[PDB]
DNA sequence: TCTCTTCCGCATCGCTGTCTG
DNA sequence: CAGACAGCGATGCGGAAGAGA
């Protein structure tokens, strides 16, 4: 609240300093931001404690950055951490005390939890609460009565209005409890699903699962994990532990296919007990319990097919023990978020790898599903070898003179097709691919602009893939890339970042970018994170290039596009010039060649 | 087959005034009077004491996979448990000097 | 072998 | 004759862009 | 600045035409 002569807020008169400050490696700002030391001998103990109560926002190598909020604190109580259980240790760990504002905030957040509990039974949602006083003063707003369908006091609530009420209670200072007591539940018989000994659970995976299962009752929340970290395995394990009906929801045809393979590979459950509620193909969804479906079909808004209609009615009627939603970052979408209310589930676990977006709808994920249970440390995984180390880089490609003139001259937005297609980046990518091609490194180019992607591919006569590409040709190209030594590069369009199972690649060039989308960058980055059989963290075998054009709008997006990655700890190095580019022969080595491309670019319209 | 050993050993205890069953590696003495019907006079366990720790026993239950390694009848067929035993012997044989004996539970 | 490229090993900025 | 497989036609989302206030 | 509509590039779904037994 107090501002120094500079921008920083003043806290000299706010909180004191512990005499043994050096022993205590923890800081506590009044705003809730916390700065831990990654060099302290007791760093690990602090890391576990802070992660339990706070959600990371920046975890560079030396000094991590944690901020706590109401959602973060509620999760701590769910795992059994009381206000004194956390504040006492926080004061002990704090090297500068705890400001009263945080103290009262912690007290208010912890006490305002568990008073209101939401339980669904017999397809009816009852807002149970041991304390009756909470309900008495909770019915002041008229929305509650109209929302409601027309000790331990409970009342049934309308199915459709659950989401509206859930967000209302969050700002009402009375969060709802979504814990599932699968251990004590006889209404829905347990499913015959078991985890085979073959599956191996990594220490972070166990910790993420442990945080989800704070007590005998499973907690509904979001577990963010890298795609190469094996987030699919964790989802399977959670379903196996619940031992009740689970409805995994994908986002595309590829997503549903992989999940079924993951279930069979890691779960002993029989093949016949798994169904694919997919329009393209089905396996008698009503017949068995464990099902894999997609947001589009379940949330499909237009006319429903007769066969789908029966399945949809069957899904609505039944009650699901678990509702795994992979790629939760798309949930707050209008159609996608409707699926939450359409189906009934006790705890709706959420998995993903890039929990970031521009529109401030990510915060809704806290109430749409639950608090962010776990968010693995990408840097720590790199040290442990679970994830391939990446030498993130940003190759600056100076714009050719003529190209800039039209780019600056025109105030229209043809520039997206212009600065994405310039000779220097073309030579840069052409040179960059050539260097990696002779190094036996697998390349995965990317480009939002299909027009640029096709032009780059034909000139480099490489197997470019994109949306309307035939499925058969899509598989044929991938198989050659994985197997054929003669080919070690595939030019994938945006479809690559959506969902796929691609072979591990040593490098990932990105000539163009869709825009300032932290999702796409992290989505595309996860492709090379696939750990190799016998690599090492320090070898930096995996690389990532995000080619950009200097003095162009592309730079603004690139800096705005790397915010999420740097927060994890990745350092994006800049490369003004590439050694050996001049000696190596490359296309567009003469003014005429650039002129024809510019004319074609201008003729694009 | 007999069922209780007290029948055949009764004359030894009865005929002789005192019998001392001195043993090494004896599992707890309390069972023996139950198995063999006799009233013991002393029940003491003697612990070897030396200026140097001659013996350093250990028990290994968790493998490199942090997986339970119990040799249960139902767990006998598990390949991973068998893999842990082989790997432990390989590493142990590498460091252990000449002379090592491994005992199993059955020929099969 | 399998050594990192020059433009990644050291800064390529003219400084 | 089914049957599968495949191909148009709707609808949706990410992100940005345009347009008049 | 700002709210509504729209573009380019991706996705899903549901209604209609070729080989093959």
């Amino acid at each position: 609240t107090k501002v120094d002569e500079y921008g920083a807020k003043d806290y000299r008169l706010q909180m004191p300093l512990k005499d043994d400050h050096t022993s205590r490696p923890l800081w506590v700002a009044p705003d809730g931001h916390i700065f831990l030391e990654a060099f302290s001998p007791v760093y690990k103990y602090a890391q576990d404690f802070l992660v339990a109560i706070a959600e990371p926002v920046c975890r560079p190598t030396h000094v991590h950055e944690y901020k706590l909020t109401a959602y973060s604190l509620y999760a701590a109580v769910s795992v059994g951490l009381q206000t004194s259980d956390i504040t006492e240790y926080l004061r002990k760990l704090s090297k500068t005390g705890v400001p009263d504002g945080i103290m009262q905030f912690i007290k208010l957040c912890t006490v305002s939890y568990g008073k209101v509990k939401l339980v669904l039974k017999h397809n009816r949602y009852f807002v149970e609460s041991c304390h009756p006083d909470v309900i008495q003063h909770l019915l002041q707003d008229p929305v509650i009565r109209e929302c409601r369908l027309r000790q331990t006091v409970s009342f049934e609530v309308k199915q459709e209005m659950i989401e509206e009420l859930q967000k209302r209670c969050i700002h009402l200072e009375y969060p709802l409890l979504a814990e599932y007591d699968f251990r004590n539940d006889s209404v829905n018989p347990d499913i015959n699903i078991d985890l085979k000994p073959t599956a191996v659970l990594r220490p972070y995976q166990e910790k993420s699962l442990r945080k989800m299962f704070g007590n005998g009752r499973a907690r509904s929340g979001v577990i963010v994990l890298p795609c190469g970290a094996g987030k699919s395995l964790v989802g399977v394990t959670a379903a196996c532990t619940v031992r009740k009906r689970c409805l995994v929801l994908g986002n595309s045809a590829v997503s549903v296919e992989q999940w079924k393979a993951q279930f069979k590979m890691w779960s002993t459950i029989d093949d016949s007990q798994i169904c694919r509620f997919t329009s393209d193909a089905k396996d008698k969804p009503i017949g068995c319990s464990v099902a894999i479906s997609t947001y589009s079909m379940l949330g499909h808004t237009t006319k429903r097919s007769w066969e789908a209609e029966r399945v949809m009615e069957w899904l609505k009627t039944q009650e699901w023990g678990l509702m795994i939603l992979d790629e939760v970052h798309t949930i707050p979408a209008k159609m996608f978020r409707r699926v939450l209310t359409i189906v009934q589930a006790h705890c709706k676990l959420g998995l993903t790898a890039t929990l970031v977006r521009e529109d401030d709808k990510i915060v809704d994920l806290n109430f749409l599903i639950g608090p962010k249970l776990y968010e693995a440390n990408w840097m720590e995984l790199q040290n442990n070898g679970y994830i391939a180390k990446v030498q993130c880089a940003e190759v600056w490609c100076p714009m050719s003179p003529e190209f800039y003139r039209e780019y600056v001259a025109i105030k229209t937005k043809k520039r997206i097709l212009l600065y994405t297609m310039n000779p220097n980046k073309f030579r840069a990518c052409q040179f960059l691919i050539k260097f990696h091609e002779r190094r036996n490194d697998k390349i995965i180019v990317f480009a939002d602009n299909v027009f640029a992607l096709k032009e780059y591919a034909i000139r480099l006569n490489k197997p470019y893939i994109y949306g309307p590409t035939s499925q058969g040709e899509r598989m044929q190209i991938l198989q050659n890339f994985k197997h054929n030594p003669k080919i070690n590069t595939i030019f994938i369009s945006k479809v690559g970042d959506t969902s796929f199972d691609l072979p591990e690649a040593n490098v990932l060039i990105q000539i163009s970018s869709h825009g300032g989308s932290r999702r796409q960058e992290a989505q595309r980055l996860g492709r090379v994170l696939r750990a190799k059989k016998g690599m090492v963290a320090e070898e930096y075998n995996a690389f990532f290039y995000s080619l950009v054009s200097q003095d162009t709008q592309e730079m603004a997006y690139s800096t705005k596009r790397q915010r999420f990655l740097v927060d994890q700890g990745y350092s994006f190095k800049v490369i003004t010039k590439l050694a050996g580019m001049e000696e190596e022969d490359l296309a567009f080595s003469t003014k005429e060649e650039q002129q024809q491309l510019l004319q074609k670019v201008l003729a694009a319209t | 087959s007999c069922m209780d050993a007290s029948l055949a050993i009764k004359p030894v205890f009865e005929r002789f005034q005192s019998v001392i069953i001195t043993s090494g590696t004896l599992s707890p003495l309390d069972i023996y009077p139950k198995i063999l019907d006799f009233h013991p006079v002393t029940m003491a366990t003697f612990t070897m004491t030396l200026a140097r720790v001659c013996l350093c026993p250990m028990i290994i239950g968790r493998g490199n996979d942090q997986v339970a390694i119990s040799s249960k009848f139902e767990t006998r067929e598990d390949i991973a448990v068998i893999r842990n035993y082989g790997n432990l012997l390989l590493e142990m044989s590498a460091v252990v000097p000449d002379g090592i004996v491994a005992f199993f539970t059955s020929y099969q | 072998a399998k050594e990192r490229p020059i433009w990644l090993r050291e800064s390529t900025v003219q400084g």
